[PDB]
């Protein structure tokens, strides 16, 4: 019924439905992020940030008390023939 | 896509054709066999490689080959 | 051969599936199949079920080629109905293929073009050979 | 053959002796005159008769009191395998020839395959006991007991 | 364009396929784009400078883990007593039970139990320190550096070969016999009689003194005079203790045969010995083909005078040689071949006869090392079997070896098949029958009845060999002959010793349940060769499929006409042959470790009644051995076992996840991968993300091949978790 | 001191993954 | 019972599938309620696939838990 | 008019055939110069496509 050579978006799905909203904004409050979420902003530079940040497992891992890696002690078995 | 080949074996039962799904094959003018026509393959690019062709053939091995090449959308049959 | 072209025809009655055409039409290519109906039947419809055929130039549009084969033939089947079908991609373009020579790859024609036709014979082939090609030539 | 025959055998003896026992004490809660009294009792006897029998063919038996076959060709142990294996091969070839001889003389006019699903002919004429002397099959090998058409 | 670059018809799939191919293709140079024969034969000269680099580190860290976490010092003192530390273990996941159990070898933590037998490799040796295993490590690292700068430097332009280089084949055979084998076992005579003979009595002889002592008390003089015997004057007395200067003699080289009595292992000073004698042969025989200098050989020419006249093989070995030289398939799949044989030999020699101290009290290891070799081999026989079919396909001309034996081959395939049917078939029907047979009486309860056939032949061999057992009156064990009094003393008395002990390996005894096992190989093998040759002699084609040449050794079918072509290919082929090849070594593996825990245990009467039988093998050997093992975790405890009971179900989840690739066919998963591409279209959320793969079911024969892995590292991490845990348990 | 590096045996699977998985999709 | 209740039960997707091959024709014996189904049938395989990966995990995947914390 | 007879039996030699060294009896030989494979070859045994006769090239030896 409605097949368009002419426009061959819609005659696809090429629409977006209905949930794409194009409306206004939200609060000014976003002055504040836009400012202090810029260095993240930037792709690549995150990505190895990211990953540099991975320096963050290792002194966790360096530092900590309360993981098992003590025996704590005991007198091993032998134990099947010594 | 796909490699499909016609062999001079071939004596023109146009079986092959019929079977296809995708029109790959289609007949042509010869004179080297009694029905004086020949198998074709002009549209390999819409050729699955289903070898639907090769199940039709009645000649003592095929007339027509398909030699599975490189892979498209087409050949893979993806609707999506 | 001149190819008929079609512009606008109305579509069968059928009121909506899943598997239907996805994405795929948007950024590569659809099939389209037109044919004529000299009754409002009902025929099976591939990728679903039940649909009205329609009186007139009937015009749908699918995806893989393949599936328009299928209701062509069964189109030519059962009832006794010419069809055919292009390739529409997404900007516009007119391929049109199918029957192509206006006669039925089947039967015979006077122009063609061999294409791919080995004189050979089957079994006549080479082995390789570190060269291009693999002897199916 | 580090075996001592299943005679001066102390295992193999002392396991004849473990099997009616445990035999013996299945009959004791059917009362005898009962049924399954005398089938306990019969497989007794047959129990003691394979035991005695085995020690009188020879049969070595190992330290594991269970007889153990010789299949060197040593004449003493004949019977373990080479006079019983004559007897295989015998009925054997037998069985082959029989078989051969029928397809062979279903294959000329008729339809062959009717025959083979179907065999209202019984041994043919008389096909089966030419097996009696199958092995004159030698004297068919010298002349045409193979087809020409594929290699020698 | 993009991955992978070296095909670009792969390249350009839109689907998911491409990412999987492009992996299982990168070391099939042949198929790449635009290949030539100077980039194959280089890239792989190349590539074989970087497995060299691979194995040297692989062997530093070895070297390096078990001088930082391994005692080995502790090991040295007390051989007997004390186990091999292979490395720390450092887990977060760890409990406080599991670091518990799992510290052992008087380890400050938790350690993992070695049993690759390094420490007994590296103590026989001479390698006394942790400090000589660092020294070890970095020779290691560098020798792996120089490797990859090898492998660097004949990339380049100004050091890359020629192909010819590369097909002179009569230099190579002349130099790797010569050098590579004969100068090589010559050097590793030198290190035995300079420092593990003399670090074994009790000296540390090392760099810094090696200089100034004398390996033997005589100068090099009598083996120059000529006069050799000197070099054996003064052997190692019976009662020696290793490691010590007590009872030592003074001989480097000897044959006393047998083994020394404390260590349960070969002499060194034979040792030191063998290598010396085959350095020889070696060395002669490396100057056999001609090169340069007008003396020599011509492989080719004897290859074509070897025809015999009248038939019946025809032209012989003529154009032979070509054929060979100028396909790496061949001379790939003829070294397999060779190198799977001997891998065999290594796994049997090495169980009856310990060439390192202490390694045969280290029972595990024993069963671990035979286990190991025996898979290893295994794969690679299917291997050389496969590069078979590849060269039918690929490299054969069948006009340049008109008529001549490999050709033959080809032209009565039908009779070399059909007699593997029939052997297989006759074999099968047998074993399995004599079997069964044996399970029926037990189950009626009358053993008496079984067919018990006494492997009298290979009895036979045994008393050839001196077993005194049995009555057989043979060679090395009879009354009159020219056979034992050969032995003139020397290998004899020693070794003779050797095989009447009950406690080792050497020649066990054997029986009427090692009669129907050693079938049940022979089952295993010709079934397996059956396989194997089909494949390969049909490879070019069949008549079911003529023309399978043009299609090449691994595609997927030629569909369902005719009756049907599924796993017609000769990689199929392969691939079915691994299923038997698994199970014949399973076979083979089974019947060595259930006779030997048994033997250690003091109780070879189990193994003798139980064989007989397959419910026997299932219970008294499955069922048996798996208590400890299926313990190694409980619902009350946790043991050191808990790893092996932990890897025994993971073995069987991967098996059991391989039968999904190998049922279920892939017609059914691309149909259902096409909804679930329909649903994430149709999903808010999740539309603005998209894939930049078609996503498309496995390929059939991707699906045979990952089914076909997940099945073989579930059988190997199955038993290898059964066989370690089994046997460490009660040691 | 060993237990610095089988966590970077850790970041490594995933430095590698992303890199390999920007040279699969280019 | 069990297995003989199982058998069954795969029975009926056998000649109920054999229906649809066979006996299945819109043209004389339309329903419409087997219409639909068969219109958003890659739905509901979709979902229903979903769904056993979520059983699958929450199943299987527990048992995977236990079996690892047990042996550490 | 040319070299088989109607009812000669015939030994294949294409190589590629079902029946590559087996006998066959002819239906006929078309005659026309044009026709690569006549011949026409029935057969006792049938292949893997359910097929009895198949043509044939000039070259084959008689019997
Ligand atoms: C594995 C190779 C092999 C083969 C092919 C044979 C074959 C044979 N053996 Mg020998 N045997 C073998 C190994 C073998 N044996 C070994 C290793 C031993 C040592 C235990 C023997 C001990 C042995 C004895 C004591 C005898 C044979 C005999 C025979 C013959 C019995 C058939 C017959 O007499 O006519 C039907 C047959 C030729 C018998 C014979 O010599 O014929 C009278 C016989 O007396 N064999
Ligand atoms: C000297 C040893 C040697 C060498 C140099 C080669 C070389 C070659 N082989 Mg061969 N092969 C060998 C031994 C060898 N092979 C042996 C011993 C066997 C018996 C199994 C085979 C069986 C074999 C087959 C069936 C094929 C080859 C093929 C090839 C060619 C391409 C391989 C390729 O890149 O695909 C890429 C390889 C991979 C992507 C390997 C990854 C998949 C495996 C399963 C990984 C290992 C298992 C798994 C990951 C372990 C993880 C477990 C975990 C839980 C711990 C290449 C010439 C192919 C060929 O010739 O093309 C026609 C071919 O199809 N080989
Ligand atoms: C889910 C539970 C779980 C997890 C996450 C781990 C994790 C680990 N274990 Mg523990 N373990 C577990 C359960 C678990 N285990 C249980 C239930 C037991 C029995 C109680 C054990 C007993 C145990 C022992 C005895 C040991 C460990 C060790 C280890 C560590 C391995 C060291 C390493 O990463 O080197 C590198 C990682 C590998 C070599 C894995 C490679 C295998 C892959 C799959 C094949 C190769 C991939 C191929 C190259 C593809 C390339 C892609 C890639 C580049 C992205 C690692 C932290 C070891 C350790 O502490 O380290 C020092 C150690 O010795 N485990
Ligand atoms: C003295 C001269 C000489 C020497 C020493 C070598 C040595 C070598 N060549 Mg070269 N080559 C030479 C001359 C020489 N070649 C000449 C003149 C030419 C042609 C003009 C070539 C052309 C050539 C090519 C094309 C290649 C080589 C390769 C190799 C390497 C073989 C792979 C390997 O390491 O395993 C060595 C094996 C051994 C040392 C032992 C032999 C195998 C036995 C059966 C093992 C069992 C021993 C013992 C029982 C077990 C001990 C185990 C225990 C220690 C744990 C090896 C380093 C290959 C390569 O690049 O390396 C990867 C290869 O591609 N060569
Ligand atoms: C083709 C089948 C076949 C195969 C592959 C094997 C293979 C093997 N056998 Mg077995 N063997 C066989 C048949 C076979 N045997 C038969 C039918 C018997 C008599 C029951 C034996 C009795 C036997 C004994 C006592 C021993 C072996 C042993 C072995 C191993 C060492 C090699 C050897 O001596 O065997 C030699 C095989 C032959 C000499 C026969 C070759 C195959 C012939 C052609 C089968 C047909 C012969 C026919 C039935 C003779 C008629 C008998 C009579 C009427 C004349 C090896 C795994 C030894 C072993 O290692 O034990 C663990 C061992 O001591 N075999
Ligand atoms: C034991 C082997 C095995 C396993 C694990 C599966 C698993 C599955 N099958 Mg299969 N199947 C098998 C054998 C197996 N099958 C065999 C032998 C056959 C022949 C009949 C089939 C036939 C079959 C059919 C016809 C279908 C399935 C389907 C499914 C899936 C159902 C959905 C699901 O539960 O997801 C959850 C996954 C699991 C429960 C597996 C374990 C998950 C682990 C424990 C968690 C992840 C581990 C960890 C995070 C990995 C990271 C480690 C890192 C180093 C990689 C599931 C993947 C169906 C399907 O496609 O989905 C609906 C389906 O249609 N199977
Ligand atoms: C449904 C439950 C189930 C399933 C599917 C399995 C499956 C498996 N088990 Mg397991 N097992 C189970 C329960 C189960 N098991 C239970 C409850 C226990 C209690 C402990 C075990 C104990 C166990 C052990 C100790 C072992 C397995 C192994 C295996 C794998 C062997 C693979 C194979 O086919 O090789 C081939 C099959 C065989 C070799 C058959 C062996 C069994 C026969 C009776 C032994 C006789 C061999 C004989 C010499 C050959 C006969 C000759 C012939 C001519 C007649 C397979 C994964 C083994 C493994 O890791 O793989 C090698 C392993 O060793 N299982
Ligand atoms: C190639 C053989 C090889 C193998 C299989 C291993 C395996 C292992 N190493 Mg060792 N390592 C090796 C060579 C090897 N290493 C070499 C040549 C060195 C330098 C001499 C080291 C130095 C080293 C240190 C300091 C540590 C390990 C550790 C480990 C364990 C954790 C994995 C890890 O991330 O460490 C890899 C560490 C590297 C420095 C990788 C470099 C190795 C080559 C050059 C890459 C694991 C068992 C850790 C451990 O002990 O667990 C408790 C750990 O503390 N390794
Ligand atoms: C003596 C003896 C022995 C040995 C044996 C042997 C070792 C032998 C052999 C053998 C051989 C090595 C043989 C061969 C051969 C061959 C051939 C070549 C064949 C053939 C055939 C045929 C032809 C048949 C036919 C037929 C008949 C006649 C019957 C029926 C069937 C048919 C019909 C199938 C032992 C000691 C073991 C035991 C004791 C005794
Ligand atoms: C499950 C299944 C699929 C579906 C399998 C798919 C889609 C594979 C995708 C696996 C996902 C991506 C997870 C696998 C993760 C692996 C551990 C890969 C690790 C990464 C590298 C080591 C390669 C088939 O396509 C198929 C085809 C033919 C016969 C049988 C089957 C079959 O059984
Ligand atoms: S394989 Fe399929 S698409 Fe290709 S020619 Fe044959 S029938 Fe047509
Ligand atoms: S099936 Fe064979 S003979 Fe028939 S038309 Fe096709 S190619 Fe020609």
């Amino acid at each position: 019924y409605f097949d368009l050579e002419d426009i061959g978006n819609t005659t696809g799905q090429w629409d977006l439905y209905g949930s794409d909203a194009p409306s206004p904004y939200s609060p000014l409050q976003s002055k504040f992020f836009e400012t202090f979420a810029a260095p993240f902003t930037k792709r690549g530079l995150l990505l190895k940030f990211l990953i540099l940040g991975g320096g963050s497992t290792l002194a966790y891992f360096s530092t900590t008390a309360s993981g098992d890696i003590l025996p704590i002690v005991k007198g091993p078995q032998l134990p099947p023939k010594l | 896509s796909h490699s499909v080949k016609i062999y001079d074996t071939c004596i023109g039962c146009t079986q092959c054709v019929r079977a296809c799904p995708t029109d790959v094959l289609e007949m042509i003018p010869w004179g080297g066999c009694k029905a004086k026509q020949i198998a074709s393959a002009p549209r390999t690019e819409d050729c699955v490689g289903c070898k639907r062709c090769e199940s039709a053939c009645p000649t003592d091995f095929l007339s027509v080959r398909v030699y599975l090449w490189h892979e498209t959308t087409r050949s893979m049959g993806l609707a999506y | 051969t001149p190819p008929e072209l079609d512009p606008n025809t109305p579509s069968p009655i059928f009121g909506g599936s899943t598997g239907g055409l996805l994405r795929k039409a948007q950024v590569e290519e659809f099939y389209v199949i037109t044919w004529e109906s000299p009754k409002e039947q009902i025929f099976e419809m591939p990728t679903g079920g039940a649909a009205i055929m329609r009186e007139g130039p009937n015009l749908l549009k699918l995806a893989r080629k393949e599936q328009c084969l299928a209701l062509g033939t069964r189109l030519r089947s059962k009832y006794k109905i010419k069809y055919q079908f292009y390739r529409v991609f997404p900007s516009g373009e007119v391929q049109y293929l199918h029957p192509k020579d206006g006669v039925y790859p089947e039967k015979v024609n006077p122009g063609r073009q061999g294409v791919g036709v080995n004189f050979r014979s089957i079994g006549k082939n080479v082995s390789p050979i570190e060269v291009k090609f693999t002897g199916k030539q | 053959s580090g075996l001592t025959p299943c005679k001066e055998s102390k295992q193999f003896a002392k396991r004849e002796k473990q099997s009616i026992k445990k035999l013996e004490s299945s009959l004791k809660i059917y009362a005898a005159d009962s049924a399954p009294a005398l089938a306990i009792n019969a497989t007794i006897e047959k129990t003691k008769r394979r035991f005695d029998n085995y020690a009188k063919q020879g049969l070595l038996c190992g330290a594991d009191g269970l007889p153990h076959l010789i299949v060197s060709g040593d004449q003493r142990h004949w019977g373990e395998f080479i006079t019983p294996g004559i007897l295989f091969l015998y009925i054997a070839g037998w069985i082959g020839w029989v078989g051969r001889s029928y397809l062979i003389a279903i294959r000329d006019e008729k339809k062959p395959t009717q025959k083979e699903i179907i065999i209202d002919v019984p041994l043919a004429s008389r096909l089966v006991f030419r097996g009696f002397s199958w092995p004159i099959a030698a004297y068919r090998e010298l002349l045409n007991g193979e087809l020409v058409a594929k290699d020698v | 364009l993009r991955i992978p670059r070296f095909s670009q018809g792969l390249a350009q799939d839109p689907t998911t396929r491409r990412i999987w191919f492009g992996i299982a293709t990168a070391h099939d140079f042949e198929s790449h784009d635009d290949i030539t024969e100077g980039r194959l034969y280089q890239n792989i000269f190349a590539s074989h400078f970087g497995q060299l680099a691979i194995i040297f580190l692989w062997t530093s860290g070895n070297l390096f883990h078990v001088a930082w976490q391994g005692n080995f010092e502790a090991w040295v003192q007390d051989p007997f007593h004390v186990r091999p530390i292979a490395h720390a273990i450092w887990d977060p996941h760890f409990g406080q039970p599991a670091v518990e159990a799992f510290t052992r070898g008087g380890a400050l933590g938790p350690v993992n139990n070695a049993y690759s037998g390094v420490y007994q490799w590296w103590y026989t040796i001479g390698l006394r320190t942790n400090e000589d295993l660092y020294t070890g490590a970095i020779f290691l690292l560098f020798l792996s550096f120089i490797s990859l700068l090898a492998g660097w430097l004949h990339l380049q332009p100004k050091w890359k070969p020629s192909v010819s280089w590369f097909k002179n084949a009569e230099s190579r055979l002349n130099h790797h016999l010569s050098g590579l084998f004969g100068v090589s076992s010559l050097a590793w005579a030198g290190h035995l009689v300079h420092v593990a003979i003399p670090g074994s009595r009790g000296e540390y002889v090392r760099w810094n003194n090696f200089l100034d002592v004398l390996p033997y008390p005589q100068g090099l003089g009598p083996l120059l005079t000529g006069q050799w015997n000197l070099y054996a004057q003064n052997p190692s007395s019976s009662n020696h203790l290793f490691g010590t200067t007590q009872g030592a003699g003074t001989a480097i080289l000897t044959i006393l045969g047998g083994f020394h009595p404390q260590t349960q292992s070969l002499w060194l000073t034979d040792m030191a010995h063998h290598h010396l004698a085959i350095a020889f042969l070696f060395l002669i025989g490396g100057l056999m083909y001609r090169t340069n200098f007008g003396i020599g050989h011509s492989i080719k020419y004897i290859l074509e005078a070897h025809i015999p006249p009248g038939g019946r093989l025809g032209r012989g070995h003529k154009g032979l040689y070509d054929t060979i030289n100028n396909s790496i398939h061949f001379q790939l799949g003829l070294a397999l071949a060779s190198l799977g044989v001997i891998t065999s030999l290594v796994a049997q020699h090495m169980y009856s006869l310990p060439a390192y101290a202490f390694i045969a009290q280290d029972f595990t290891t024993q069963a671990a090392l035979y286990t190991h070799h025996q898979y290893i081999a295994g794969f690679i026989m299917t291997g050389a079997f496969a590069h078979g079919p590849i060269f039918f396909i690929r490299d054969y001309n069948p006009e340049q070896n008109a008529d001549n034996v490999l050709a033959r081959m080809l032209e009565h395939k039908e009779a070399i098949i059909s007699h593997l049917s029939w052997a297989s078939l006759f074999l099968g029907f047998h074993t399995l029958g004599l079997y069964v047979h044996n399970d029926v009486m037990l189950a009626f309860g009358t053993p008496e009845k079984q067919i018990l056939i006494e492997p009298i032949f290979a009895q036979w061999i045994q008393s050839a060999h001196g077993k005194t057992s049995y009555g057989f009156d043979v060679l090395l064990s009879s009354t009159n002959s020219p056979a034992l009094n050969a032995g003139r003393s020397i290998w004899l008395p020693g070794w003779l010793n050797a095989i009447n002990e009950n406690s080792n390996s050497l020649f066990l005894t054997i029986g009427p349940g090692d009669f129907l096992v050693h079938h049940a190989i022979a089952l295993g093998l010709h079934t397996t060769t059956l396989i194997l040759v089909k494949g390969a002699l049909d490879a070019r084609g069949s008549k079911l499929m003529p023309d399978k040449k043009d299609f090449g050794y691994s595609f997927p079918c030629d569909g369902p006409g005719r009756g049907g072509t599924c796993d017609i290919s000769a990689w199929d082929d392969f691939y079915l042959a691994v299923f038997w090849m698994l199970n014949t070594i399973g076979w083979v593996t089974f019947y060595w470790h259930w006779k030997h825990i048994t033997l250690w245990q003091g109780n070879v009467s189990q193994f003798n009644e139980s064989s007989t039988y397959l419910m026997g093998w299932l219970r008294d050997y499955l069922w048996l051995n798996s208590s400890q093992l299926i313990n190694g975790y409980t619902p009350l405890v946790c043991n050191s076992l808990s790893v092996w009971a932990w890897m025994f179900l993971f073995g069987h989840l991967v098996w059991a996840t391989g039968f999904m690739f190998l049922i279920s066919w892939r017609g059914y998963w691309q149909e259902l991968i096409e909804t679930l591409a329909w649903a994430h279209e149709r999903t808010p959320l999740a539309n603005l993300i998209r894939w930049r793969d078609k996503p498309v079911a496995l390929s059939i024969v991707q699906a045979r091949l990952v089914g076909l892995v997940h099945f073989s590292v579930g059988y190997i991490f199955t038993y290898a978790a059964f066989l370690i845990a089994s046997t460490s348990g009660k040691f | 001191p060993s237990l610095f590096v089988p966590l970077v045996g850790l970041l490594f699977p995933a430095v590698a993954m992303a890199s390999l998985f920007l040279h699969v999709e280019k | 019972h069990m297995w003989i209740g199982g058998f069954l039960i795969v029975g009926a997707a056998a000649h109920a599938a054999i229906f649809m091959v066979r006996d299945y024709d819109p043209t004389t014996r339309y329903n419409d309620l087997l219409d639909r189904v068969l219109r958003h049938r890659d739905a509901i395989i979709s979902h229903l696939n979903w769904v056993c990966i979520f059983l699958g995990f929450h199943s299987f995947g527990l048992y995977i838990h236990n079996d690892t914390m047990s042996a550490l | 008019p040319i070299g088989p007879k109607r009812g000669a039996k015939v030994k294949i030699l294409r190589q590629e055939s079902y029946w590559y060294k087996g006998t066959g009896s002819v239906v006929t030989v078309d005659q026309d110069p044009n026709t690569r494979y006549p011949v026409v070859v029935r057969f006792n045994k049938v292949n893997y496509a359910n097929v009895s006769t198949n043509n044939y090239a000039l070259d084959e030896v008689e019997e």
